[PDB]
């Protein structure tokens, strides 16, 4: 499912800004 | 047409009143922008209680003003680290913006000062913590709940854009919830005065507009794209574009394709397709009718914009609050002492702070 794909991305925590 | 006489007259009048409000707000902002406040407290005026968040050059702490007992959030920036990480201009700019803006969803700077080692900005304490935590815990927000927050962002961006400020740092991690359930925007390091275009690559992968990814000159329309990402994530529980690695996220963002959960209403999907529009000549917020294309969209038909601004709408969610100084809605961080060196560091560069 899309939710499972979100979990699989590893990007469920706080996201940093680039550089 | 879509409106009869009374409704059309009321909408027209409301839109003219917004113009009148924004013209006064700009005059007030420009006065403070030209004559900023400075040096309004000192460190031993406060007890440091607990760290609310950290970053690569600074931390934010809950503090208590000793004489009054009032709680505040104090951002502490290490001058030498700010220099090393190339953040002088952003740091001075953030303080200058915070001193000059005034809006119910923008955090208020109560004091600022500096010492031999650090810069300090003492702001309102916002006890409900980050939207991010509530969203991940609840999973997703129902459409009315997402809409309540979205409306506040729409008004906040309408205000900022009237001042020629682009925001560029929207995401749930950077939105706090106050004791009444309303939004507070706190971070202005990436904001810039831009009447026309600007070029810096900055932001967070999931929230970057295509024109930023594609290394174009861009304008305030990037904030309307980011609003689309935020509304989607609030209502779905996950953002529209995600992948293991940023490059794969960027490929999805620029593709012109977005998919929606089956529980999204048709009104929400229509709004999101118009905000998450790769083509700048078609993106809501960037057309001849400006912010009105967003505010007058069917998804916002139940939104009383003035009541939101006046904070007279009952919030859908009230964070837990055990009392003044309660930090339960923020994460726990390792605490570190505040060392003030015997030698001033970096005086000239921070003269304006
Ligand atoms: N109350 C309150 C309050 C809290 C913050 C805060 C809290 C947690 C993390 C952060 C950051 C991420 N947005 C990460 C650390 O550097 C600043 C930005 C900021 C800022 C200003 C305030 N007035
Ligand atoms: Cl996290």
């Amino acid at each position: 499912t899309t939710y499972a794909d979100f979990i699989a991305s590893g990007r469920t925590g706080r996201r940093n800004a680039i550089h | 047409g879509h409106m009869g006489n009374a409704a059309a007259a009321k909408k027209g009048s409301e839109q003219e009143s917004v113009k009148e409000f924004l013209a006064k707000a700009k005059e007030e902002f420009l006065k403070k922008w030209e004559s900023p406040s400075q040096n309004t407290a000192q460190l031993d005026h406060f007890d440091r209680i607990k760290t609310l968040g950290t970053g690569s050059f600074g931390r934010v702490m809950l503090v208590k003003h000793k004489e009054t007992g009032n709680h505040y959030a104090m951002k502490i920036l290490d001058k030498q680290k700010v220099v090393k990480l190339k953040q002088i201009e952003h740091t001075l700019n953030e303080k200058r913006i915070l001193q000059a803006v005034n809006f119910p969803f923008l955090v208020k700077l109560e004091f600022s000062f500096k010492d031999n080692s650090n810069l300090y900005m003492v702001m309102e304490y916002v006890p409900g913590g980050e939207m991010f935590s509530h969203l991940r815990r609840i999973g997703r927000f129902s459409e009315p709940h997402a809409r309540f927050y979205a409306a506040q962002i729409v008004l906040t961006f309408e205000y900022l854009h009237s001042l020629d400020l682009i925001y560029r740092d929207l995401k749930p991690e950077n939105l706090l919830i106050d004791q009444q359930g309303y939004i507070q925007v706190t971070d202005f390091g990436f904001a810039k005065r831009v009447k026309g275009r600007t070029w810096t690559l900055c932001g967070t992968p999931e929230y970057l507009a295509p024109e930023i990814i594609l290394s174009k000159g861009y304008n305030k329309a990037v904030d309307w794209w980011a609003l689309g990402v935020l509304i989607y994530e609030m209502a779905a529980g996950y953002p529209p574009f995600f992948a293991d690695q940023p490059i794969q996220i960027y490929e999805k963002i620029v593709s012109g394709k977005v998919r929606f959960p089956s529980h999204f209403s048709s009104d929400l999907k229509d709004l999101l397709r118009n905000l998450l529009q790769v083509d700048l000549t078609k993106r809501f917020g960037n057309l001849k009718n400006g912010v009105n294309d967003i505010k007058n969209h069917k998804w916002f038909a139940t939104t009383d914009w003035i009541a939101i601004y006046q904070r007279k709408v009952e919030a859908p969610f009230i964070p837990k609050f055990k009392g003044p100084g309660d930090t339960s809605n923020f994460d726990d961080y390792e605490e570190e002492e505040i060392r003030v060196s015997i030698n001033e560091k970096c005086g000239k560069e921070f003269t304006e702070f």
